[PDB]
């Protein structure tokens, strides 16, 4: 619940958009964190994630050729750099633990809307 | 090589004085008349399971058996318990010990404590983190077999270790014989004499006469019929039968609805 | 210690002053189960186990018998029949630090729940899907321990607390731990209220003529009641006779 | 139930299973249950240890329990 | 818990430093309030205190020759004027009730670090 997202907005397909969030130590200390997205009419899915230990990253197949995820421990923040955005990437993006769940006391934040035009 | 236990392995279960009484108790004891494994030291040192507790005994003239090791993997990764009789004292240590595959005595750590003709008997059990040792030393005149007669072991030491034990190995010095049995959770009727010494015992699950003796709280049984137990046929199989319903319940239609 | 790897120490062969803890105003909580917190100084124990760890303020309530939750199920568990006291206090000026203290760890998930007083210090990666992890994190693969990241400005539910649990063991075994009581002289052939190393009753004490084995502490009769005791300072055996009574 | 001479004579016993078939549990089936260990004979003697339904048992001549 | 501290900082020994805090009526209404300090490796101790009634003040022996404590009811505030500061006075200073304790529902605030150099 102790998360803030930012960096959304409307862009034309191509170029890039930078998303970021900040976390309290409680969440930033979790084994791993990443970005999730939910498009209208769709289930929320994990887009990309980065671990706390080893900075291990992984990506969903649909974004492997264009997204980069990273973290900066100095400020307790997480970033997602989305390059070559296509209209298909329109969704609300959310910052959450890789094992995110109400079962662990997690909450979803407001998220931020990213819209990609023709 | 195996031999009959001959009603040995009884020990005082607690530190309460009782006298002139027959007392019934449920604890880990060597079953009467089960057999134990007979090991020879002359022309071995195997690792044996500990199971639920160990009955150990040995017969000597030269006292070649010096001690024993208790533990799990015995690989220097976890705690192991080492007990050795040496010089004029007995030293007990619990450490991440490196063992030989065949440890012997030529002729970090967490815990430390310092304390044929001869028959020695011991009982080793792990309860609530304690390594409880009971023992007795009596004279013998027997070489070929395990001595008969009744004698109870007294508590020797009760060690506050907190160690997990699944296996053990003995320690012998190198230039006679020992027995290993296992304890089981069964009830005994113990007989205390006027000085509080246990002089006899009944293994309540040995046979129907013993069951009668435990039922009646007596070592002497009168002529007649006694009801001691209850026979029940046990189920051997199970049956599960349902109608041919393959249809799954539409929980998704209520649960994952777009509008509530 | 981190709660996932909680510490334990044994207390024995000592005088246990419990008023020093009970009346300390620094504790945020002091809850006893099975015993009143104000009668502790009058009781004897075989021994006392002191378990110790750091947890988050909102989960302090899980350190109790019968509770469930992430600490109760994966880090530290008390039995339903637990006898003992759970004592805790705020450590926001010690354990919390700027940027977050990530040294204190807890287990968030495991394959199965813990039994009372178990500890799990495994670093095995947890599989949460069908594909073997082989030690590597990724989709459906997670490391089970999380950091708390305690910070000075967290609200109270997110501040660290230091917790000490005193588990009291009671057995017929001679007490090795007793409170700050003073002894009195022994008297015989009088009706008295007695306490012998924690074993109490009312009766008349006389010298016995029976022999105890060297390890026996007290004896019992056919009714399984106390028959005799071994005096703890002079190792002699006394018989206990009920004080006379009858109808009128 | 256990049918026995006293222990001052012998440690041999016979056991009766009161409500069952001998096919379910020197075996004799009677109306009083399945009796195991006693030797049934077709002689007639004064009753010593009663079993039920006309049947008694005793210890006698080489000495064993008979029904 | 409803307390804010301020006025800390680094000074050279000598001169002076002014500490202050503000309280809600709940705390300001307590029988007495004062300042406490905790030096690294030490237990927290009461430095000085002032009562609500009679403005009675008292000081720890170690500061009797140089600290002054006062209060101003108009703003619900408490002040500590520390004169002739020495390196020995380096500590985190806290605002709390003279009978401060978790037993009464009190909490310690962030405190403020006062550092005194040669
Ligand atoms: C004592 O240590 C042994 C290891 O020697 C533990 O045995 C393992 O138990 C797990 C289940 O918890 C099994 O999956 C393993 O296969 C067992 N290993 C072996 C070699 O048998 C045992 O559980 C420990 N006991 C206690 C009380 O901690
Ligand atoms: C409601 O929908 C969800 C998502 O479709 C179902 O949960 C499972 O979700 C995982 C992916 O996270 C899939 O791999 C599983 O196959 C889904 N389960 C099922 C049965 O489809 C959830 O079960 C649905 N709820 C109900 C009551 O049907
Ligand atoms: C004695 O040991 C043998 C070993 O082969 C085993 O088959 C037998 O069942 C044991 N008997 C008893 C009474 O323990
Ligand atoms: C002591 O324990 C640590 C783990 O905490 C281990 O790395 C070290 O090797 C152990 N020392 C010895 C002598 O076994
Ligand atoms: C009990 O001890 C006495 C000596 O005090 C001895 O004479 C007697 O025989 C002992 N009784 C038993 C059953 O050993
Ligand atoms: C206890 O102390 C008294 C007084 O010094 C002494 O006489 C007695 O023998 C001691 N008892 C034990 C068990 O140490
Ligand atoms: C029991 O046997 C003993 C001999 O061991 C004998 O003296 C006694 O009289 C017998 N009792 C009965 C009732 O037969
Ligand atoms: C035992 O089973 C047989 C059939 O095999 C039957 O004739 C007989 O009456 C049964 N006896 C009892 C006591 O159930
Ligand atoms: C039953 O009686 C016959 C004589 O009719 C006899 O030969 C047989 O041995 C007797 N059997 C038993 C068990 O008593």
């Amino acid at each position: 619940v102790q998360l803030v997202e930012s960096g959304g907005g409307l862009v034309q397909a191509g170029g890039s958009l930078r998303l970021s969030c900040a976390a309290s130590g409680y969440i930033f200390g979790r084994n791993a964190m990443g970005w999730y997205r939910q498009a209208p009419g769709k289930e929320r899915e994990l887009v990309a994630g980065i671990t706390r230990r080893g900075s291990i990253t992984y990506y969903a197949d649909s974004v492997k050729g264009r997204f980069t995820i990273s973290r900066d421990n100095a400020k307790n923040t997480v970033y997602l750099q989305m390059n070559s955005l296509k209209p298909e990437d329109t969704a609300v993006y959310y910052c959450a633990a890789d094992p995110a769940s109400p079962a662990y006391g997690d909450y979803w934040g407001q998220g931020t809307q990213v819209t990609v035009s023709s | 090589a195996y031999t009959n236990s001959f009603t040995r392995g009884v020990y005082y279960p607690d530190k309460v004085f009782r006298s002139s009484v027959l007392h019934s108790t449920q604890d880990l004891f060597l079953p009467f008349f089960s057999n134990v494994t007979w090991f020879h030291a002359i022309h071995d040192n195997p690792v044996l399971p500990f199971n639920d507790g160990v009955y150990f005994a040995s017969t000597e003239k030269s006292n070649i058996i010096r001690g024993w090791i208790f533990g799990t993997t015995l690989d220097s990764k976890t705690q192991s318990l080492l007990i050795v009789n040496n010089a004029t004292n007995v030293v007990i240590k619990v450490c991440e010990f490196q063992f030989c595959n065949d440890p012997f005595l030529g002729v970090n750590c967490t815990f430390e404590y310092v304390s044929f003709k001869n028959l020695r008997e011991f009982v080793f059990k792990n309860i609530d983190g304690y390594f409880k040792i009971y023992s007795k030393h009596t004279p013998i005149n027997l070489v070929r077999d395990l001595p008969q007669g009744f004698s109870a072991l007294e508590p020797l030491v009760d060690l506050p270790i907190g160690i997990n034990i699944t296996r053990f190995q003995t320690l012998l010095a190198l230039h006679a014989a020992y027995y290993v049995g296992y304890l089981q959770p069964r009830t005994f009727l113990l007989k205390y004499n006027e000085n509080g010494t246990i002089t006899d015992a009944v293994d309540c699950a040995l046979d129907p006469l013993s069951e009668t003796k435990c039922t009646l709280k007596s070592f002497t049984v009168e002529k007649g019929i006694y009801q001691t137990s209850n026979f029940r046929v046990q189920p051997t199989e199970s049956i599960v039968r349902f109608p041919n319903i393959t249809n799954l319940c539409p929980f998704g239609e209520v649960f994952n609805a777009t509008r509530f | 210690a981190s709660v996932y790897a909680w510490n334990r120490k044994r207390i024995s062969n000592c005088v246990a002053d419990y008023s020093v803890l009970y009346n300390s105003a620094s504790f945020s909580t002091f809850k006893c189960y099975g015993v009143s917190p104000t009668k502790l100084n009058d009781l004897c124990f075989t021994n006392v186990y002191a378990d110790s760890f750091v947890i988050r303020g909102d989960e302090v309530r899980q350190i109790a018998p019968g509770q469930t939750g992430k600490i109760a199920d994966y880090n530290y568990k008390l039995p339903d029949d637990f006898t003992g006291c759970v004592i805790a206090w705020n450590s926001n000026n010690l354990d919390s630090k700027v940027g977050g203290n990530y040294n204190y760890l807890y287990r968030l998930f495991r394959k199965s729940n813990l039994k009372p007083f178990e500890r799990d210090i495994s670093t095995e990666i947890y599989q949460a899907g069908s594909t073997p992890c082989n030690g590597v994190e990724g989709f459906n693969c997670y490391f089970p321990l999380q950091s708390y990241g305690f910070q000075p400005t967290n609200g109270v539910g997110y501040q660290p607390y230091r917790v000490v649990v005193l588990s009291f063991e009671l057995l017929h075994a001679p007490a090795t731990v007793c409170g700050p009581k003073k002894s009195t002289n022994l008297v015989k052939n009088k009706c008295v209220n007695f306490n012998f190393n924690g074993l109490t009753g009312t009766g008349v004490l006389t010298e016995s003529n029976k022999k105890f084995l060297p390890f026996q502490q007290f004896g019992r009769d056919i009714a399984d009641t106390t028959d005799a005791v071994r005096d703890p300072q002079t190792l002699e055996i006394l018989d206990i006779t009920p004080c006379s009574f009858g109808g009128v | 139930s256990v049918i026995t001479p006293g222990t001052n004579t012998s440690n041999q016993v016979a056991v009766l299973y009161q409500d069952v078939n001998c096919t379910e549990v020197n075996v004799f089936q009677t109306r009083a249950g399945c009796l195991i260990g006693a030797e049934h004979v077709n002689n007639s003697y004064e009753c010593d240890i009663p079993i039920g339904a006309g049947i008694c048992a005793s210890y006698q001549t080489s000495q064993s329990i008979i029904a």
